[PDB]
């Protein structure tokens, strides 16, 4: 149990850095984060329609956990407003199934092992394995072909962006002129704290968005420092964090959609 | 990666997944509400039927005791007068032979009362010839009795 | 001297986490305790928990942003 | 680095089937029987009322069609009484009358007996007719001195 | 040396961060409670929040100003 | 160096974003809780509440006064 | 002087961990002390917790890719 | 390296600021929830608060005025 | 200027010591503070409270990871 | 260098003015808090703020002394 | 530098006495106000006391090994 | 580098102000509300009051014995 | 360059202090409010707050004598 | 009196010049071929000869009603057996001379440290009186507590005093406590046992610091304004000695009671 | 040096404040014990001479009981001596009687027995007369009496 | 100040004062405390025997008159069994003495047959006059009733 914790086989050093463009032969140049973040899409859509082909009463299987999922969203989204608890429902539950399956894309093996190239090798006496790349030749850097999609800032401005302009266009929808009166409307103080609610506005998607890349993104690489550090039976731990708080914060970005949107229409 | 092209892609895709939500969402949500909704009034339905079986099956044991009621009044009825009749033709027929009966005794008792006319001269010869003996020495015309009979049995 | 400008990130973004983070944590915890008293005003009380997360959030967020300003 | 993702994951999962499985196998068991109640449940709504109108149906074909039987064969068995009973002691009522012929029997012994009651007063008193009329002529004068010297 | 300037504006950043967040939230908590313990005077209770929390986000703007001003 | 004051500045107005803040936010979370228990003493705690307020702000005022002092 | 770059990496690290851990003990224990005291909204308590911790936890990852950011680029 | 005396200044300033800014804060606080829990006591609670705050402004005071000690001669 | 990286691993492992314990000690003290007035709940509480150590931990170990990745380069 | 015994002084003084301000404060909110209810025991209660206000001033005041000492050698 | 190793050693003892101290301080303070609530609930409050306790010592136990690494180097 | 001993001084002591002196302030709070809230029971307070008291002062001591030390 | 060992000593004692403080003051505070409410279970309470304050003042040691090792040797 | 106090500005016309007085050691006063006498050692000797005058002639008459000074000897001889009482039940008798004396000594020591002429009067080996010659100054009645000797000395007979009625009282269970656990006292018990081995550490270091902490804040005090200045420092001073003494007591006889139980 | 002095000054101020505002605390505090111990002592004494006095009633309580157990014992048989006496006396006095109300009835018997004895005389010589009547009338007879009782009719 | 032999100098000193301290004074401030809270609670303890004095003396008081009583009724009540046994005694002797005096006084007063031996002299004389003198006409002439009277007379 104690003494099978071998260094002799793992990465050579620890790889850190944003998703690597794709070669793109065609012209509109990809990224490694579009591609899985496409096949992600086919994955849920998949999902919804194997859920879809078959409807009927007292689900089971696949579809059982399919509905306890959805209409546990339905009591948690209807624990903050009931007005909206459907109308907005699409939105927030397609990307929190979307931000789940790539967060749980992270843990998938030949992420970051898997180059696209656009124990006597191990240094001794080290914490750390010194093993060379399959890619190493050419003085490549072994470019991930598969990556978290969150673990891309293209991605998470573009819901976190879609999110906000939903959600103001869903206060927009029925709010009058009200929107002045709560920035700047020059009564006493009022006038003072609808300047930093204007911008507490503004920073909410990008704080999402940040948030959200952040995490997945320091995610991915604590488990590669973690495999570079001890190869088996040290990270066990962390994959279990990691593959909690990849669904944490799928739920968390739904669920504060909806409690900024509600927090905007009242 | 800070560029208009990228983000400008990825707000179309965006847009589109959004867009492509519409139809998709409506199906599960359509499978759980109309389940639900039919449920519902399928539960309406078996309240008010329950409710109305329940109520009639009680009315129809009190229509149980109506219809013996109704048996039971008919009984006394039937009964009581058929009875009162007979009583009364019974009564009558007693009545009747009440008259007849005491008409014949009356009807015997005058014709024996003539027909007896026999008995006057018997009762006389029977002073004559028993009373003999309860007067002196049974002598039936003793000394003049023998006359004296004969004007008895006259009268 | 080396440059300075990654130790001023540093130091903003850390201070930025330093302080909003125990802003927030007292929020949720006061709002969690008011929401055990009476949960009668949860739309309240979650309205207003959410206006304090949103102003620490955008403190950290100015600190993450002038971070990023030193950056580059 | 392959290797050190692929124990790892394998590890963590085996525990996680060890804490991780009770609990999640009970919850889905629970919602499934919750709707093995449920969808029964609402097809029963539909279903009891369904059974409502089968229970109608046998409850009043049950008691109207038993009701209408019973009640008239109390009825008849009733109705034939009360002119049984009612015939029954007018035939007693005739044996009363009965009586009343041989009351007319005992009238009819009674004017028979007469034939000695009035016929006494004709009779028993006409030892003193016999007095007045055959003893009176009749010359008794010896059974007087008889009598006297018996004295 | 040459990052004085950008060392500057971040301690000012983030200190202004770490005492405001923490005042801010407190001032959250302790609303939100006496919310839930009194919905009556939730008109004058979250007058007086927002005075203090602009308060706070004043003297936290104060900060980022001359930060500001220090960039400039 | 030719920065040093810019750090000054930059230290002295952060601090005074520190204290005071935080200062303010205990006094306005005590304050709104003893109105929601009792809004019958509301213009005499209202009317600490301040005098604490003035005090707290006068230490910031101190503070970003001195660093203006400095920032010239 | 020369590596800097190590010792802002190991500060923002340092006060990511500072900020966040104390704002995570506070919302827990509030919300383990509601639950034992209120244990039929745990609910909706438990949601506002993990939402709470979001807020928390966000701004020390916020610090780690900021100290990963400066060490690798 | 002559600047060394208006950071000294700030410092002292503002570190001298913080610890009474706090100590003020509880003070009134406390003082303000035990005149809600009972009012007829606030001329003793009031002369109190004014002793602790006097006391936590002496501090603030000797800060300031040994950081114009610093800042002049 | 050359022993910095065992400046910024010892700041780094400190910190992440100064937050997640504190985090840890508000949990617990809250975990068996619900827990005296409610010994039934401990089930539920339990999970939370090491939910919340969990996450502390994590914090603790980002800055662990850090200084050893620091302490070797 | 040679501005540090300022940084010193001005160090001494407000590092040490943050710990007694602090525990002024909470000493004051404390016995005012204590006060409020059963106002009887004021002299005792006074007696042991008074113990802890002067603890507080012994630190500040060892601070002060301390920073008077590098001022002036 | 000449130095900047006891100096490191320094911080992270010291701070690793910074942050463990006050958890262990708040777990026991929480633990005993629990068992003067609760007298009977002893020995599941000991238990989850002396966890935490354990969780917490680890991050000193942690900056005392990393202290003595740097010590030894 | 002249004056770092003046500067490790006005640490030391600094720190151990700040540290005793929130832990004295934090027993004698709890110590007189234990004593508003049971008069009966501060004969029995007062010895672990004045216990905690000495072990508090014993790390400010420590550091200012430590800084004296450093200066001579 | 050369004062850094006396800068090494003062910031571990400083550090050591800090932290251990506040924590025995908040074990104190605590131990003192369960004897107020609850005089029965002193023995108990005595017991686990010494435990306590063993702890802490165990890591304010460990940093003091770090401090020694750095004063001499 | 008005608070219109024009003395505050006596530094012109008396300058103390600076506080000369920074010695963390002894001085010796009276020079002798066998072993030297410190500064604090004479004040020490002074100390017993008062405090046996004063037990003396609280107990020359042992009136049954206890007036004047002997009801002043009495009342804090009851209040600190009522106070160590209240701590333990059966240890008050054999703990209380100890306790009591170590507590009148110290008590009498700090409150010698204010007495006027400690920090000036002094035998020659602004530029006070010896340096005006060439012999440099040493001051006179030096602190005992603040000499380190003395309270290392008091600790350690305090650590002496409780291992011994804590192995009396426990038999071998206390000497080597419970180590043998290896449930909990496996690492809870190292802990304890270092906590002992610098409980006197910690216990002199508190002394020796608060007094020295003392004297230097009167030498600074009389640096910055030597009229109506240090008058509040004084007051808290000799308020502080006697708390420091009861400090130090109260903690000695808690240990011990720890320590047994 | 001005240090002396100044020490001296402050000094003096601090004793005048404590003469000032704790001379008079401590004075009556002493005083409060003083008296606290004196009440004590009058309590004590007090008790000791409760007890005397207790002790002392006891045998002077007893011994009254002694003297008037005595004196109802000597009152007892002061009166056994006359109610014994006096029932004696009675009894002689009784005794008397008896003796002369014999002496009466025996003499009264005496009459008793004389008129008795005068009877039966009378009785015998009624009785003899008879007899020798009877006899007288054997010779004579008795139709001169007969004769005689007609003629007096 | 490092010096050990100082330090332990220091020490002796400390510690023969503490021993002269507690052998000075300790000893009889200690034991004059433990006399004083003798004589407190054998104040109570003489109070409460104060009571029981107190209760004791009326309670014996009594129990000496009531014995008084009871032997003092007993000797009388010996006194009444013998004066009635005594005046009982007399009364009979005297009965017994009476109905002896009866006795004799009637054969003393039986005498009568004495005097009934002077029957010559009456019986004889009065039964001639009674004869003759009133219930006839004295004209008792026929003799032989002489023998009948002296006969007849015994």
């Amino acid at each position: 149990i104690a003494s099978r914790f071998f260094l002799y086989t793992g990465p050579p050093h620890v790889e850190v850095a944003a998703e690597v463009i794709f070669d793109g032969i065609p012209g509109f140049p990809i990224t490694n984060s579009f591609v899985v973040a496409i096949i992600i899409d086919i994955f849920v859509i998949a999902l919804a329609v194997a859920a879809t082909r078959n409807l009927q009463m007292v689900p089971r299987g696949l579809q059982n956990v399919m509905e306890f999922i959805l209409e546990s969203l339905y009591n948690l989204f209807r624990n903050i407003n009931a007005k909206y608890v459907a109308t907005a429902f699409p939105l927030v539950a397609t990307i929190f199934l979307f931000v789940l399956f790539g967060n749980w894309f992270g843990l998938l093996p030949g992420v970051g092992s898997i180059g696209v190239c656009h124990p006597l090798s191990s240094v001794a006496a080290a914490e750390g394995e010194e093993i060379h790349d399959t890619c190493a030749a050419q003085g490549k850097k072994l470019v991930p072909l598969f990556r978290a999609p969150a673990a891309d800032l293209n991605f998470t401005f573009a819901i976190a962006v879609i999110s906000f302009v939903f959600i103001e266009y869903w206060g927009f929808r029925a709010l009058g002129p009200g929107y002045l009166k709560k920035f700047f409307n020059t009564n006493g103080i009022m006038s003072f704290v609808g300047i930093i609610e204007f911008i507490s506005e503004l920073v909410k998607p990008f704080a999402l968005a940040f948030r959200l890349f952040g995490n997945i993104f320091a995610g991915e690489v604590l488990l590669v420092v973690m495999a570079f550090l001890v190869p088996l039976l040290l990270p066990l731990p962390f994959y279990g964090f990691e593959v909690f708080v990849g669904f944490i914060q799928a739920l968390i970005f739904a669920l504060l959609t909806y409690a900024f949107l509600n927090i905007a229409v009242t | 990666g800070i560029n208009p092209t990228l983000f400008i892609a990825q707000l179309i895709n965006f847009l589109l997944l959004i867009f492509i939500l519409r139809a998709l969402l409506y199906r599960p949500v359509m499978n759980l509400l109309n389940e639900r909704t039919r449920r519902i009034e399928e539960s309406v339905r078996d309240a008010e039927k329950v409710r109305e079986q329940l109520a009639n099956a009680r009315r129809d044991y009190e229509a149980e005791i109506a219809r013996a009621r109704q048996e039971a009044a008919k009984i006394v009825a039937q009964a009581q007068e058929r009875a009162k009749q007979q009583e009364a033709e019974i009564i009558a027929q007693a009545r009747r032979e009440a008259e007849r009966l005491k008409e014949e005794a009356r009807a015997q008792a005058e014709q024996e009362r003539i027909r007896m006319l026999s008995e006057a001269k018997s009762q006389i010869a029977d002073l004559v010839t028993l009373t003999a003996s309860r007067v002196l020495g049974a002598e039936l015309q003793a000394r003049g009795h023998d006359a004296l009979i004969a004007e008895s049995l006259a009268a | 001297m080396e440059g300075l400008n990654l130790v001023a990130t540093a130091l903003a973004v850390g201070l930025g986490a330093i302080g909003p983070g125990v802003g927030i944590g007292i929020i949720v915890s006061g709002a969690v305790q008011a929401i055990g008293r009476n949960p009668e005003i949860e739309n309240r009380v979650v309205t207003y928990m959410f206006i304090g997360i949103a102003f620490t959030e955008a403190l950290a967020i100015f600190g993450l942003v002038i971070a990023f300003l030193i950056g580059f």
